[PDB]
């Protein structure tokens, strides 16, 4: 990602989030970028279905707390 | 030598205001949307503050100039 | 004011920080309040969820020696 | 985060300086838009032609409660009728009960229990400030292009 | 050919096109788009015209004529352009379609201007120039809708004291009579004083100087200081005991005060210290002419030529007492030395700068009442009343000039119609009823700006001086005829 | 004309009477339609309000304009 030229500024958000995985833990950089790309694909059906993106964000915050307790 | 008058402004001023209104309409409130504004600095910045939005974008429309003040 | 500019998950973290920030620097009298007296430090290292409130003042360049003590309680400043 | 901290300190700054506080979540805008509409009809002390433009100002104050529910996907007409039904029961009784829009549940709410409050100084200059700015835009008949 | 005459009328209409809604107290705000991205939201008519870039040369002539009227009077700038602009519109079909000679139209405007001034003198009403309460509602026209509205009661006392002091009747038929003989420029010149209060502001008669004492040990209170004026300062003379000799020439009369235009060296300070006289340096040249008039000391270049005729009489006080953290000097006395110095004090420098321009415009309107002891009805009442008299006098002319003479009455009705277009009512319905009220109503029926219903001006008491109405119609005819005098436009050096 | 009629109808209710108000086109103020003599049939206005309501409502009911048959 450091050797590639990024055009759309929205892609840089995932690039900056990818470096967060490499600096601290250093492992799992592929798990962060691939999972973040799929969360947008499953949300594309929800954005089209008429579910507002606000409740889509609120749903992930409730699902994130349920996942951390199960780990 | 005719007394016919025109509007030519208020219809454009309201139309230019409705365009700027919709930008800050979804940015208001805790349930609003967070928009990204990057002009020329390559620095990603996300804020809902209405004053910061107008200072980071150069608007040629004269309607948004008074709103910026 | 906090719930507007964030995703509402950071509000619960900054709720005790922002509330205790004004009350600590401002004694209760007529007087007035000064927001310039409240310092603001920016760090890109730790996550925003771990942020905490600083009652005192923090500095940039400290002394570097391996034998310096980690914690010093009731220290005199000169 | 820096924008949220600087906005939070200046919001609390007006709380200690000014002893007056106003509830948010559209509680002030819905009550003001409904009061100004029924005040001029009973008094009739302004003018017959002027009340036409006064109605535009009352209807322009209801956009804020309709905007908060618009981003959440809720029907702005549904939440508007639910608040008006609660205000009608408050006018019959001589007590004081405030009504506000709840974004999480979607129904109305008590702004004193929920804890949503807005500064008095911010909202005092918001009505007067937006009045002069929106008025000057309506005073320009023709755009003047010169200087070159 | 005839194409240049069309462009002259078009250029005059294009300039008046902007100020159409800029006439009256209800005038709206304009937005001027600059090429650099700036905007000007000020509603001032004459302030926008200076920033308007125009092409046709006749449009530049309207800007120069409006600039001259802007210096004489503060208001009525847009009134002349709109009045002169509508004359060419009504005379456009007469000059082209009717094939009327332009000088005949110009000659008709000259005869119509004479009859217009006679009607203005008839509709004028007598006013007392010595009444202080009557001058309050007059000057208020330049007061209200400004920050000075709260101090308006105190602003009237500052304006009347400056005008009544420098005015001289001198009525006689021998050498000619200036009415009250007011001089605003030199005598009424104001110097702002930092610090103080606006309510305590008083009118001083004399010359004020902010320079303090140049010596560490000196008497701060002098009973009767005698002003001595000079050009060449005290120092060693150089070509393009000597310093003490220059001091002995001044001490020949033993003065108690010494004022030097330029700086003073430290050598001359010790020589004049034993003589019991204060030393004051750093004095402007423009003030030296006013100091000699409030004192009587003859201005002399060489110190050896200083005359003994200098007098220090009519000096109120020497008090140097500090005001606004700065030592001042007050030459004011209890008599009028054919001049005055207005002392403006306030709580900041921004307030003083606003009172400055406002007080000069307030006294300009005050002089307009003093010069002409008559008032004319405002709010379109004067403009409509003259148009009624023009229709009656058009039937007795019996000539070719009757057609362009009737076009003047149509332009006289555009000013009251202008206030109606900004009022929001029906212009056709109001102008039809308003014209009928002047015949049987003794021209007492005006137009109310705040409400918008046609009412009489006797109740609200809206009145303006005659000299503004005279100079408005006089310049408009001179501006309209000047555009008709040029039938051809050429380019090149 | 809209303000003069609404202000006249409000003063008629407080006076406890029945007074009909109408728009005078010649003068521009209000008028009494019984004195002026302007009258409309009952069957004309009955089908006008009912007819214009059903036809205008059906226009908003159209979801999409389909082009077929050619």
């Amino acid at each position: 990602l450091r050797e590639l030229d990024i055009v759309h500024p929205a892609v840089k958000v995932l690039v900056m989030a990818t470096e967060q995985q490499k600096i601290d833990m250093g492992d799992g950089t592929n798990l962060v970028m691939i999972l973040a790309g799929e969360l947008l694909n499953v949300s594309e059906k929800l954005i089209s279905m008429g579910l507002s993106a606000v409740e889509i964000i609120q749903g992930y915050n409730m699902a994130r707390k349920f996942t951390l307790k199960e780990l | 030598a005719e007394s016919l008058r025109r509007d030519a402004a208020l219809k454009v001023n309201v139309t230019s205001a409705e365009g700027l209104q919709s930008v800050l309409e979804t940015n208001l409130g805790p349930k609003g949307t967070l928009k990204m504004l990057v002009d020329g600095a390559g620095n990603i910045k996300l804020t809902k503050d209405g004053k910061v939005l107008l200072t980071e974008m150069q608007i040629q429309s004269p309607t948004a100039v008074l709103i910026a003040r | 004011s906090l719930l507007t500019k964030v995703d509402a998950d950071l509000t619960e973290v900054l709720t005790p920080i922002v509330t205790d920030a004004v009350l600590s620097v401002y004694d209760a009298q007529a007087d007035n309040l000064d927001l310039h007296m409240v310092e603001i430090m920016q760090m890109q290292h730790l996550s925003p969820k771990d942020t905490t409130f600083i009652k005192g003042l923090v500095l940039d360049h400290g002394g570097r020696h391996p034998d310096m003590p980690t914690r010093v309680k009731n220290a005199y400043v000169l | 985060t820096k924008d949220a901290v600087r906005d939070g300190l200046r919001a609390v700054a007006n709380v200690l300086k000014d002893k007056n506080i106003i509830p948010g979540a559209g509680a002030f805008y819905i009550a003001l838009s409904r009061y100004l509409r029924s005040a001029n009809m009973n008094k009739l002390g302004a003018k017959g032609k002027t009340k036409t433009g006064i109605e535009a100002f009352a209807e322009a104050l209801l956009v804020i409660p309709k905007t908060l529910v618009k981003n959440s996907g809720f029907d702005p007409l549904d939440v508007l009728a639910m608040v008006e039904d609660e205000l009608d029961d408050a006018q019959d009784s001589d007590e004081t009960r405030y009504v506000g829009v709840d974004l999480n549940i979607g129904d109305s709410c008590d702004p004193t229990i929920e804890g949503i409050w807005d500064s008095y100084r911010v909202l005092r200059n918001a009505i007067t400030g937006a009045t002069g700015i929106a008025s000057n835009l309506l005073l320009c008949d023709e755009l003047l292009r010169a200087g070159r | 050919g005839r194409q240049a005459q069309i462009s002259n009328i078009t250029a005059a209409k294009a300039v008046a096109d902007v100020i159409r809604t800029c006439l009256g107290p209800k005038a709206m705000l304009k937005m001027l788009l600059d090429p650099m991205g700036g905007l000007v939201l000020t509603n001032d008519g004459h302030a926008i015209l200076r920033e308007i870039d125009v092409a046709h040369p006749a449009a530049k002539s309207m800007l120069e004529l409006s600039r001259t009227q802007d210096e004489e009077v503060g208001d009525g700038t847009t009134t002349v352009i709109i009045l002169a602009g509508e004359i060419l519109a009504q005379c456009a079909p007469y000059l082209i379609e009717k094939n009327i000679h332009p000088v005949i139209i110009i000659q008709a405007l000259k005869k119509a201007l004479t009859d217009a001034l006679e009607v203005i003198k008839q509709v004028s009403k007598p006013v007392d120039v010595e009444n202080d309460a009557a001058m309050k509602k007059l000057i208020q026209a330049s007061i209200g809708t400004k920050y000075v509205i709260h101090w308006s009661e105190k602003m009237c006392e500052l304006a009347l004291d400056a005008v009544k002091t420098v005015r001289k009747d001198l009525g006689q038929t021998v050498e000619g009579e200036p009415n009250f003989e007011i001089d605003i420029k030199r005598y009424v010149r104001v110097e702002k004083i930092p610090g103080g209060d606006v309510l305590d502001s008083r009118v001083l008669k004399g010359v004020l100087l902010n320079k303090d004492v140049v010596h560490p040990k000196m008497s701060r209170h002098i009973e009767n200081p005698r002003v001595v004026l000079l050009d060449c300062p005290l120092e060693y003379k150089k070509g393009e005991e000597q310093v003490q000799l220059m001091c002995e020439q001044i001490l020949a009369v033993r003065p108690t005060l010494v004022i030097t235009e330029k700086g003073v060296s430290d050598l001359a300070q010790h020589y004049l210290l034993k003589g019991g006289c204060s030393v004051l340096r750093r004095v402007k040249k423009s003030d030296n002419n006013r100091i000699a008039r409030v004192t009587g000391a003859t201005i002399v270049n060489r110190v050896e030529d200083l005359k003994e005729s200098d007098v220090g009489t009519n000096c109120g006080l020497f008090k140097v007492e500090m005001i606004g953290d700065e030592y001042f000097s007050f030459l004011d006395n209890c008599k009028e030395p054919k001049a005055c110095t207005i002392m403006l004090r306030g709580g900041s420098k921004d307030i003083l700068n606003e009172i400055d321009r406002n007080l000069q415009d307030a006294m300009a309107v005050a002089r307009n009442v003093m010069l002409s002891p008559s008032l004319s009805p405002g709010g379109g009442a004067t403009e409509m009343a003259v148009s009624v008299k023009l229709a009656e006098k058009a039937k007795q002319l019996e000539g070719i000039q009757q057609w362009p003479y009737q076009a003047v009455a149509d332009a006289m009705e555009c000013i009251p119609r202008t206030l109606i277009q900004n009022a929001g009512g029906d212009p056709i319905r109001l102008l039809s009823q308003l014209r009928a009220k002047h015949a049987q109503g003794n021209f007492t029926t005006g137009i109310d700006g705040d409400k918008g219903k046609i009412v009489d001006m006797v109740s609200y008491g809206i009145w303006e001086p005659e000299v503004i109405k005279q100079q408005s119609v006089k310049t408009a005819i001179e501006s309209a005829c000047l555009l008709l005098r040029v039938d051809d436009i050429v380019s090149g050096v």
